[PDB]
C-alpha cells in the first residue's frame, strides 16, 4: 500500500486542531504524486472528517490537483457562476498559526479557481480575507518553445512535497505537456521566497 | 505582504498586460494577476 501520510496544519494530533466552523473545509487531500492528508480542522456534532482520497464520498471538492473534505455533503452547496461568485474564502490567524476555508459554492466542471478580491476580515479581527472565484479551463495554444505549465515545489519533507500547478496552454495534437516536475520537457526555474520553495517550467514534448 | 512573482511567472503567467503578484497565505506562495482595465478570469484571459 503506498504511503498516505496524515499531516497536521498545526500541532500532530488531532486534539491540536480547532473545530471546524460551519462550511470549512476540515481536510486537503494532495493527489500530485502520492497522495497525502492535511487535517484543518474537527467536525463539530458528532461528525468526522472524511478521509478517503476519492470524490465518490459526497463530502469532497475538487480542485486541480487537491481535494477538499467537507462536514456535510456537498450537494447542498450551490454552483458557482464564472468569474462572479465566490467559491471559498481564505482567512489565517497568525497567532494560532491556523488557516481558516469557507466555502460557498462549487465551482463548475472545466473550472479552475483563483484569487480574485480581498477585503478586511472585520472591525474585531486583523487582517485581510481572500475570496476566490472560478475560470473556465483556458482554449489557449501553446506558442512555440513558450511554457505550457508552471509547477511550484515546497519541499515539506525530504520525501513529501506540496505543489500548486499553472496550466497556461493547451499543447499541438501530437503532444504532451508534463503533468509533474520530473518529467522530460521539464526546466527547473528559481527557487522563490524560501529554500525549500522552487519553481520549474514544462514544455510540449512531441508524442 | 505581496511579493513580486519569479521570471517565468512574470513572462508567462498573467495575459493581457495584467500584473503577477504572489500572496503567502498558508506557507506556499497563492499566485493572481492584477487584471488592466476590461479584463476578468484567472490570467485575465477574459474581457468584461
Ligand atoms: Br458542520
Ligand atoms: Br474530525
Ligand atoms: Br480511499
Ligand atoms: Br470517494
Ligand atoms: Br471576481
Ligand atoms: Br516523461
Ligand atoms: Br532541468
Ligand atoms: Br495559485
Amino acid at each position: 500500500d503506498r504511503d498516505v501520510r496524515i499531516l497536521y496544519q498545526v500541532g500532530d494530533s488531532e486534539e491540536d486542531l480547532p473545530v471546524c466552523a460551519p462550511n470549512a473545509v476540515c481536510s486537503k487531500i494532495d493527489l500530485y504524486e502520492t497522495p497525502w492528508i492535511e487535517r484543518q480542522c474537527r467536525c463539530p456534532d458528532g461528525r468526522t472528517c472524511p478521509s478517503s482520497l476519492g470524490v465518490e464520498d459526497g463530502h469532497t471538492i475538487a480542485d486541480k490537483t487537491r481535494h477538499y473534505k467537507m462536514c456535510q455533503p456537498v450537494h447542498k452547496l450551490p454552483v458557482c457562476k464564472h468569474f462572479r461568485d465566490y467559491t471559498w474564502t481564505l482567512t489565517t490567524a497568525a497567532e494560532l498559526n491556523v488557516t481558516e476555508q469557507i466555502v460557498h459554492c462549487r465551482c463548475p466542471r472545466n473550472s479552475v479557481t483563483y484569487l480574485t478580491k480581498r477585503e478586511p476580515i472585520g472591525n474585531d479581527s486583523p487582517g485581510y480575507r481572500y475570496l476566490f472565484a472560478c475560470s473556465p479551463l483556458t482554449r489557449l495554444r501553446c506558442q512555440r518553445k513558450q511554457p505550457c505549465k508552471l509547477f511550484t515545489v515546497r519541499k515539506r519533507q525530504e520525501f513529501l512535497d506540496e505543489v500548486n500547478i499553472n496550466s497556461l496552454c493547451q499543447c499541438p495534437k501530437g503532444h504532451r505537456c508534463p503533468s509533474h516536475h520530473t518529467q522530460s520537457g521539464v526546466i527547473a526555474g528559481e527557487s522563490f521566497l524560501e529554500d525549500n520553495i522552487q519553481t520549474y517550467s514544462g514544455y510540449c514534448m512531441a508524442n | 505582504p505581496t511579493y513580486k512573482c519569479p521570471e517565468t511567472f512574470d513572462a508567462w503567467y498573467c495575459l493581457n498586460d495584467a500584473h503577477c503578484f504572489a500572496v503567502k497565505i498558508a506557507d506556499l506562495p497563492v499566485y493572481s494577476c492584477e487584471c488592466a482595465i476590461g479584463f476578468m478570469g484567472q490570467r485575465c484571459e477574459y474581457k468584461e
